[PDB]
């Protein structure tokens, strides 16, 4: 509830904006053969063993 | 004081632009460029004109 009108009426969050499960960010986007895909990129600590 | 240290604070910052054609832009989108707001203050002159 993000402001109650005089009318009764109930302003929601639902109404003021969209609301998704959705990335916490959309910068980078990954295709394994054209399949979409997500990834892990692992760098090596300095000096330990690979 | 209190008012001129509220002052100097509110006047002079750098502050979270933003950015023109965010992630995740719309379909097509095609212009992408930094949004540049209150920079920070570089003379004697610019804190007297507070």
């Amino acid at each position: 509830l993000l402001k109650v009108n005089q009318d009764g009426s109930r302003v929601l969050l639902r109404d003021v904006a969209k609301i998704e499960l959705g990335g916490e960010n959309y910068d980078i986007i990954a295709e394994f053969n054209g399949q979409p895909a997500s990834g892990l990129g692992i760098k090596l600590a300095t000096g330990a063993n690979a | 004081p209190v008012d001129v240290i509220t002052a100097i604070k509110a006047q002079n910052a750098q502050v979270a632009a933003g950015q023109l054609g965010g992630t995740p832009p719309v379909k097509g989108q095609q212009l992408n460029a930094s949004i540049i707001a209150q920079t920070r203050l570089t003379s004697t002159e610019e804190f007297g004109k507070i």
